[PDB]
RNA sequence: AGGAGGUAAAAAUGUUCA
RNA sequence: AUGUGGAUUAAUUCGAUGCAACGCGAAGAACCUUACCUGGGUUUGACAUGCACAGGACGCCGGCAGAGAUGUCGGUUCCCUUGUGGCCUGUGUGCAGGUGGUGCAUGGCUGUCGUCAGCUCGUGUCGUGAGAUGUUGGGUUAAGUCCCGCAACGAGCGCAACCCUUGUCUCAUGUUGCCAGCACGUUAUGGUGGGGACUCGUGAGAGACUGCCGGGGUCAACUCGGAGGAAGGUGGGGAUGACGUCAAGUCAUCAUGCCCCUUAUGUCCAGGGCUUCACACAUGCUACAAUGGCCGGUACAAAGGGCUGCGAUGCCGUGAGGUGGAGCGAAUCCUUUCAAAGCCGGUCUCAGUUCGGAUCGGGGUCUGCAACUCGACCCCGUGAAGUCGGAGUCGCUAGUAAUCGCAGAUCAGCAACGCU
């Protein structure tokens, strides 16, 4: 899937929000609304919030979920039973 | 409902197609602005007996020629209603628009002009069955003619309860296909909602 | 189960034996055995000693198997997925990962029946 | 249907109308060849940027007589509802019932 | 020269006849390389077998549409028609034989609803 | 079938040996309309059979027939309460029907690794009067002859 | 010279043909030779709709578009021949191709 | 046209206006 | 896999509930669609049109912030002739708009009993009358089809037929389609000159009508058999659904009476959901194998589709596919010169198997802004249940069932094993 010619996507709006955050060295909480960017070897330490559906969701980002797709750490639906 | 339309039925052998043009890839457009163009002039001219809206078109050029029984209010008096409607398809046009109009013969004979009649004239005052009744009368002393059938169901009389009734004369073989079954369909409007008038006639077989 | 070059995995044709290992199917056998100069077409009864050496260094030298593929697949699963991931959350729950009707017919991981 | 939804689809229509000169197509053709040198344009955040609506990807083929989504036929802009009705009326040239 | 034509479930076959031995020439092939199968042999060679003229005349052919059965049916239609007009007197015993008869036999078109023609779905009455 | 009954359909003869029988058990042996491999498994089995024992198969075929067709069948009848088995005399068509079909059906339970090995091995010991096609037939007279005080509804 | 490959296409049969049998009038009529209203194949464009808007997938309605289909190489090409196919009008049911 | 007797074992029920 | 129920859910939009709902509306849910949820905006509104408005811009191009809607900036920003028409601007005013409700208010469309053969009417007659007769009776028919009788005589809708397709043959016809007869091709083939012979295509026509023969029968319908014929008895199959029922289905195609919302029950965007899952039902696909699997070789099809579409040779990849774009608006070219099952050979040798292919791990391709929820495809690896399925149950009478593959619509892509 995403062929690696088109390389990565990540919207710019998350990549003008976690570029500033590195070349200025803070990590604040990203308010970042679009999940489905791809997860790119520039942040493991910076935080994202991005499910909007119904809920807030942080997510710490490290080493190991590189390249997964920011909304596989956001569930949607919920389920915890009969 | 389980009767198809007899127009449908009889469309290569005894009628005819209402769009005499031919494309491939402009067929979509074409389609398009042909109901813009029976949407327009249904909405406006309804007052008039519009029948039929043949349209031709050949890739500069589109004749639409109607069939009224009411050439007068067809056109205003010099023609400034049919300039005015001239102008309007000349917007929704195919490059250029041509609009030599027709006179029916017989509006008794014609049924989507019979069922115009009974729609009016029953939502005002008089009763489906008087409607029915005089349509049918008119239909079968016009002489082309060898059957009729008329149907107006819905909400007859402001009942509170749905009701199709239908009056008939003489043959309507919607079976047979060698058989010029005229059918016409109007939507008359009433304060207790809308009344549907079909209208088969029966005006005898067809050549070969 | 008890060796990587089981010197009988089994009594058949050496492209479909070498398939009873945990990292070998149908191509890599055939590929294999196209690499060394084993007939194919030849059972394991017929084996001798040197040509399981030269398949037993081919295969430790190009590939994987057994212990080191399935300690791979298990360590894929739970650390680079996550305590919580999506395919983890469902992997935990026993659930298809990949997009699936759980709806009707999940029962390769749900299991047999649980009818309530 | 829905008024606001036909001319929804009318305006991605003229949105692709405007965002298709090539301010869509470069992008992809550009994006396709193994000589792209994209590596320094990135102009896919240009793509991103651009209305989501400039696509086709949305666009939808709804009737044009009612706004029927489904059942819709390229051939006649029609849904299968309007093609019923007026290939019976005789309004779609050539269109009749096949029987065989 | 003499041509006939067979068909057989939209299988068509243009047959040239000649004087000759019992030789085949289906599109450049023999009567074994097309239809291998005896029981397609058989169905060719009925109508010569009744007639009693096995090896008088070699057959050139076109086969053409169809699969074997349907093209070994109009073969076996076209070689009759071609006996019939060598030597018309021969006509009672292969339209008893029923090889003058072209087996009007096509596939029954689907339809809506059905699945196969007349496989109609599996019908629940819950 | 109401208004009467249908054309039985014309077989055609098998060109290999010329019998309407053994056409018949190749359209028996026959799935999924694979007549060439139905032709291909009647032929190989027959020609086992010759190999076998040295003789003509369609002969041993027909005496494995001889052997295996039922003269009499139950045909079930449900009078009141439980329902009546009542024996019957089977037509010489239906007696070759069942035969086949038996045949057929005894040998795809029966285990020889293909089809020709296991047809032939059934059409040899029913010709010789062992098989479970055999056995069949003897069940069938055994329930009819059982059955046969109720041969008088005879219907 | 060179001969033109005057297409005809149509969804009518009778006028295709009545067309057909006009161009070929006229080319004689100044003076050319052509081999003739050649009968091409005729597409079938089938449609099968639902017959009702909300069920009853089991009944349906098959529409067909049957384009019929004639093509006209005339031969001994003339500029007469030329303008006298540019100046015949025909319907607008049939159209004509140039080649 | 003239002329004995038969068998189907049991197998229930049906909120609403209608 | 798909749909449904139930349960979950913030939402899992709505409708469809025996036959006649449950691969149905959905002939194409990632965003859109989408109607649902959360949140962010908007309000004469996303689209309209009539009235007073003051303008020349409306608007388009870019930038910045924002998830986006959008907002805020900067450019480029009217003809006409003095009154203007258009355009917006707001003040609003009317009002638009509602996939909001009631299909027990409705049209239209459909299903269904059922392609069953029946349903009716006029006049006359019988009866106090509801009603009957006709339309029953004998026979025949697929048929209220037809005959003979008959207080009925007739007619109409239905039946049948007219229509399409298939099946035979003639006349015309040769192109892009065919190749018997000539030549040229020597590779790669009707490939090219050529030719109407054949096919085929598509226009017209003949043909099947119990027409003929024999026997039965009211001497009648009609029937049994035979001839000839391609076909024999509505040739095969479609299309065709009477009067009406189920207050069947649809207010979510549309239209629509009445009711309800009009800083929202409208409307823009974003996200998510419609794909949940303890389960149950249903329709299907794939299987459980040797009538078979795998490998190699070799044949035979139809029908259909293609312009911002089909996409070829060639080259790179293992392979999806990439490259490039020949040639094609298509009887030409592409969809391999289209198959698959099949045929021949080899191998496996009855095993949870070289069956089965799910599931899962990894690596990829393609689409598209974008494949986490949530796509398909490819490769490597994995290799589950399943040993022919309880009660019970379904379809099918011949080119049928069973099996094989092929094409199309919708469609960027596909969840299509579906539908046609």
């Amino acid at each position: 899937p995403r062929s690696l010619k088109k390389g990565p996507f990540v919207d710019d709006h998350l990549l003008k929000k976690v570029d500033v955050q590195n070349e200025k060295n803070t990590k604040q909480v990203i308010k970042t609304w679009s999940r489905r960017s791809t997860i790119i070897p520039d942040f493991i330490g910076h935080t994202f919030a991005v499910h909007d559906g119904r809920k807030h969701v942080p997510v710490f980002v490290t080493e190991a979920m590189v390249g997964h797709k920011l909304g596989e750490f956001a569930p949607t639906r919920t389920f915890k039973g009969h | 409902g389980q009767k198809i339309n007899p127009h449908g039925f009889r469309l290569g052998i005894t009628t005819e197609w209402k769009s005499r043009w031919y494309a491939d890839k402009q067929y979509k457009d074409y389609v398009k602005e042909d109901v813009a163009i029976r949407k327009l002039l249904a909405t406006g001219l309804e007052r008039a007996g519009i029948a039929d809206v043949e349209i031709e078109r050949t890739r500069d050029r589109v004749r639409v020629d109607i069939h009224t029984a009411r050439p007068g209010i067809v056109i205003g008096r010099r023609g400034t209603e049919a300039d005015r409607i001239r102008a309007d398809l000349e917007k929704l046009t195919g490059k250029q628009v041509q609009l030599n109009i027709l006179e029916v013969k017989n509006p008794e004979s014609q049924a989507q002009l019979v069922a115009q009649g009974v729609a009016e004239q029953l939502s005002n005052r008089v009763a489906f069955r008087r409607a029915m009744r005089k349509a049918i009368q008119s239909a079968m002393r016009q002489p082309n003619v060898k059957g009729i059938r008329v149907q107006c169901s819905g909400r007859l009389g402001g009942a509170e309860m749905s009701r199709s009734e239908f009056y008939r004369e003489g043959r309507v073989p919607l079976h047979t296909l060698r058989a010029d079954i005229d059918y016409g369909l109007y939507e008359a409007k009433t304060t207790f909602g809308r009344i549907g008038v079909k209208v088969w006639i029966y005006k005898g077989d067809i050549v070969g | 189960a008890r060796l990587v070059g089981v010197d009988l995995p089994r009594d058949k044709r050496m492209e479909i034996a070498l398939t009873y290992i945990y990292g070998i199917g149908r191509t890599r056998s055939n590929e294999i055995l196209a690499a060394t100069g084993i007939d194919k077409n030849m059972r394991t009864k017929d084996l001798t000693d040197d040509q399981v050496t030269v398949l037993r260094d081919y295969i430790e030298g190009n590939l994987k198997v057994e212990g080191d593929l399935r300690r791979e697949v298990q360590a894929d699963i739970r650390r680079k997925i996550e305590i919580g991931c999506y395919q983890g959350l469902r992997h935990r729950r026993g659930l298809p990962v990949r997009g699936q009707r759980t709806k009707t017919n999940a029962r390769t991981r749900k299991g047999p029946k649980r009818t309530i | 249907a829905k008024k606001s939804k036909i001319v929804k689809n009318e305006q991605r229509r003229e949105l692709v109308q405007r965002y298709a000169e090539r301010r869509a197509e470069l992008k992809r053709t550009i994006r396709d060849p193994a000589s792209s040198p994209e590596r320094r344009a990135a102009a896919v955040s240009a793509l991103q940027r651009l209305p989501r609506d400039s696509s086709p990807v949305r666009l939808r083929n709804r009737d044009v007589v009612d706004g029927r989504p489904r059942g819709h036929l390229r051939k006649f802009g029609l849904s299968r509802v309007r093609v019923r009705e007026m290939a019976h009326r005789g309004e779609l040239p050539g269109v009749r019932k096949a029987s065989w | 020269p003499i041509q006939t034509v067979g068909r057989r479930k939209e299988a068509v076959v243009r047959v040239r006849l000649v004087p000759g031995t019992g030789q085949f020439n289906l599109d450049g092939r023999t009567l074994e390389n097309y239809f291998p199968n005896k029981v397609h042999q058989q169905l060719i060679k009925a109508p010569l077998v009744t007639v009693d003229r096995v090896d008088q005349f070699d057959i050139y052919a076109h086969l053409d549409g169809g699969g074997p059965s349907g093209q070994a049916g109009a073969l076996r239609l076209a070689i009759a028609r071609a006996l019939i007009l060598v030597q018309p007197e021969d006509r009672p015993a292969l339209k008893k034989a029923g090889f003058l008869t072209r087996d009007p036999r096509a596939i029954e078109r689907k339809k809506y609803g059905l699945k196969k023609a007349r496989k109609a779905p599996q019908y629940s009455k819950r | 079938p109401r208004k009467g009954p249908a054309p039985k359909r014309p077989l055609v003869n098998d060109p290999v040996y010329g019998s309407q029988l053994v056409t018949q058990l190749v359209n028996k042996v026959l799935l999924e309309g694979k007549k060439s491999l139905a032709e291909r498994i009647v032929y190989g089995a027959l020609e086992q059979a010759r190999e076998k024992t040295g003789t003509d198969p369609v002969v041993t075929l027909k005496r494995a027939l001889d052997n295996v067709k039922p003269a009499l069948e139950v045909r079930s009848r449900r009078v009141g309460g439980a329902t009546y088995q009542v024996p019957v005399e089977v037509r010489p068509d239906r007696s070759t029907t069942l035969a086949l079909r038996w045949l057929v059906n005894f040998s795809r339970q029966r285990r020889e690794k293909t089809m020709v090995e296991r047809l032939a091995n059934e059409i040899l010991d029913a010709s010789n009067g062992l098989g479970a096609s055999v056995k069949r037939r003897e069940d069938t007279h055994k329930m009819a002859e059982a059955n046969r005080a109720f041969a008088h509804y005879r219907w | 010279g060179q001969k033109i490959r005057i297409r005809l296409k149509a969804y009518d049969h009778e006028a295709i043909d009545a067309s057909a049998r006009k161009i070929v009038e006229t080319v004689t009529r100044t003076g050319a030779s052509v081999v003739g209203p050649v009968p091409l194949p005729t597409e079938k464009n089938v449609y099968c709709v639902i017959r009702s808007p909300h069920k009853y997938k089991d009944s349906r309605e098959h529409f067909e578009m049957r384009t019929h289909k004639r093509l006209i190489d005339i031969l001994d090409p003339t500029p007469k021949t030329v303008d006298a196919l540019m100046r015949i009008d025909l319907p607008a049911s049939v159209d004509v191709n140039i080649q």
